[PDB]
């Protein structure tokens, strides 16, 4: 039930639904992680019984992107110690491998 | 893959004919109550006027 | 982008429902006026028993 | 461009048959389907084109089925219903679910024939309606189920056909399709199929379609949250409010005690919504004493002499709800010794009659 | 890992029938940042505020049972196994 509440919470976060009877979502995602989401979304719509595969359009806007760091079980403590003072911007050098 | 803009016009326009035909053929099939059984209201009314001459 | 292709596509899918909403309010008037064409015709359906009892 | 197509049809009909080039004949048949889709007359020749069709090619079997549905469902003098009972048997093998890539298309050709009224009477008699029940059993009914529910929705208009289709398990099989509700257009036609069923019956046998169909199934509890959802199509929002008001009376109109008296005096004591409803037991507080408290004594008598693996839990529930609503009835069952019967029946091996009699014996002694 | 990870702002096109199944499979993967398209709306009229109430009362009754078992001291085993997401056709059956 706590999963199903979360999916219905982020569908409230999803499309205005004025455009069609379908949902549009502008999500951020890693560029090098893009084969894994498309392989999951292709078989994710198969469970619903739909013959129409959902598609993924790439945008070229100018909104500021968030940061992301590959986080292990070891380097998580050294990451949030650096992250406590200030979040890093897009593609600044993370001092956490040096920390 | 540049085929996404083709895949967009592929099956999302196939959703249009799902709304186009199958919703209008629903309304086109709503004639048995709006034409056929409303035919039976007045032809039973003027069936009295056959009998009053009869 | 893709939603600009979907805005007029939704509109033509809404329009194909919209003219179905109006031909069902048009034939509905004709359904009452085709049911009173028997007034011209079912008096001739009365006419066959006029010769029969005569 | 509009070229008063009237003449040269006999030259086209002779060309459609005699040509061994099946690639060109499929193109000849597709031009006839495209042109006659929005226009008038092109039915002895319609019977003549049927024998040359339905043979040895995947394109001509459904393209002729497109044009023979357009010919049969349109026209006054072109209405040739004697040829219709001829036609159904040839394509009934193709109407079976053993074909691939064409089960969706001939269902669309089937809907055109099932549109007009007189065509439906000759259909269901020659049918063996199990062809619909075959595909309604799980066979990937994403679009296929929408086509077949649209077919039976057409079959609900004429009143005498409603008592023809009721010799089956239709509506709880259909409510099993309703609880899925993934396509969001199958639910708009299967709620309309529930309305066209229920509205067009001139009988008291609409109550046959509650007990099989509505009150004894997981549909009326589903219709409460169907109202809570946010549908856009305005006929759906009036379809639910029509079904909720038709089934809103349908729970308490047998929740009368008469029926319950028809249940108690005749026996068999089945599971019914009259037992779980508290507005039933709000009404018949003194009605067991209106029957001179025999009506309770006939209920503990069937509780006594019979083992009843199912309806004893109903009988244990019936004495429990009365006792909570009349404290003097606790003294009544003491004079009959029915409390010691529930004491024995709560120790039964079955868990349903154990759980119901445990609530029954604990309602007897709330206060002493 | 001295430079960063780089983000895309891709755009999803999820169908109405494939609206629960894809997002639930995206949550098991866990690499998306769903952004608010309409921030200027209230807490209701978000198309799915009806059953997110119903998931909260299903959570409310389940918090009551979890209080009840530990009050009776029957400590429940975990047996760590992450289950799969329940479909909405199982959601109606869950309240019963």
């Amino acid at each position: 039930v706590r999963k199903m509440k979360a999916i219905y919470h982020t569908l409230n976060l999803c499309n205005i639904d004025v455009t069609q009877k379908c949902l549009i979502a502008e999500v951020w995602c890693p560029v090098t992680d893009l084969d894994s989401i498309q392989f999951a979304l292709r078989r994710g719509t198969e469970h619903s019984g739909s013959t129409v595969p959902s598609i993924l359009n790439r945008m070229q806007t100018n909104q500021t992107p968030p940061t992301y760091n590959k986080t292990n079980k070891f380097t998580y403590g050294f990451q949030n110690i650096v992250d406590a003072y200030g979040i890093g911007t897009y593609r600044e050098i993370n001092p956490a491998p040096y920390t | 893959s540049d085929a996404d803009v083709q895949k967009q016009i592929k099956h999302m326009m196939a959703f249009i004919e799902q709304e186009a035909n199958e919703k209008a053929e629903e309304i086109d099939a709503k004639a048995e109550e709006e034409f056929n059984i409303e035919k039976g209201r007045l032809v039973q009314t003027q069936r009295l006027k056959i009998m009053e001459y009869y | 982008q893709g939603i600009q292709q979907l805005l007029q596509a939704e509109k033509r899918a809404a329009e194909k429902v919209a003219d179905a909403r109006k031909r069902k309010a048009r034939r509905l008037k004709q359904a009452k006026e085709e049911a009173q064409m028997e007034v011209d015709q079912y008096r001739r359906e009365r006419e066959q028993e006029f010769q029969s009892k005569q | 461009l509009q070229t008063e197509g009237s003449q040269c049809a006999k030259t086209f009909i002779n060309l459609m048959t005699h040509i061994s080039k099946e690639q060109t004949v499929q193109y000849i048949l597709t031009l006839v389907d495209d042109t006659l889709q929005e226009n008038h007359q092109r039915n002895t020749a319609w019977s003549y084109f049927l024998p040359m069709l339905n043979r040895q090619d995947l394109f001509t079997v459904h393209m002729a089925a497109r044009i023979i549905a357009k010919l049969a469902a349109w026209g006054k003098e072109l209405m040739e219903g004697s040829d219709l009972n001829y036609y159904f048997n040839w394509i009934k093998t193709q109407l079976s679910s053993q074909s691939s890539q064409y089960v969706q298309c001939v269902a669309g050709c089937l809907q055109l024939m099932l549109r007009v009224n007189e065509y439906r009477f000759a259909w269901v008699e020659a049918d063996g309606v199990n062809c619909i029940m075959g595909v309604l059993s799980n066979k990937c009914g994403f679009q296929l189920q929408y086509q077949m529910i649209f077919s039976v929705w057409l079959l609900a208009f004429s009143p005498q056909m409603c008592e023809h289709l009721r010799r089956y398990n239709i509506i709880p099989v259909l409510s099993d399709i309703l609880q899925e509700s993934v396509k969001e257009k199958v639910t708009r036609i299967i709620l309309a199929a529930f309305r066209n069923f229920l509205e067009k019956s001139v009988e008291r046998e609409t109550r046959q379609e509650y007990a099989l169909a509505m009150i004894q199934c997981k549909v009326l509890k589903q219709l409460e949250n169907l109202e809570q959802q946010k549908y856009d199509d305005e006929d759906i929002s009036e379809d639910i409010k029509f079904l909720l008001e038709k089934l809103g009376e349908s729970v308490q109109d047998l929740s009368s005690f008469d029926e319950y008296s028809s249940e108690l005096k005749s026996g068999r004591l089945e599971w019914s919504p009259v037992h779980k409803s508290e507005k039933f037991w709000r009404e018949n507080a003194a009605r067991l004493n209106e029957k001179n408290y025999e009506l309770l004594k006939i209920l503990t008598k069937l509780l006594e002499v019979s083992d009843d693996p199912q309806v004893l839990a109903v009988a244990a529930h019936d004495v429990g709800e009365y006792v909570r609503h009349y404290p003097r009835g606790k003294r009544v069952i003491e004079q009959l010794g029915g409390k010691q019967l529930v004491m024995n029946h709560m120790h039964h091996e079955d868990q349903q009659v154990r759980y119901n009699a445990l609530l029954a014996v604990q309602k007897l002694m709330v206060h002493n | 890992l001295f430079r960063s990870e780089e983000m895309t702002l891709a755009q999803l096109f999820l169908q109405s029938e494939a609206a629960y199944c894809c997002v639930s499979e995206l949550g098991e993967l866990g690499k998306v940042q769903f952004r608010d398209l309409n921030p200027d709306v209230n807490v209701f009229q978000r198309k799915f505020v009806n059953e997110v109430r119903r998931c909260e009362e299903m959570d409310r009754k389940l918090r009551f049972v979890e209080k009840e078992i530990r009050k009776a001291n029957i400590p429940i085993m975990d047996t760590g196994e992450n289950p799969e997401v329940p479909f909405p056709r199982d959601m109606i059956d869950l309240e019963a």
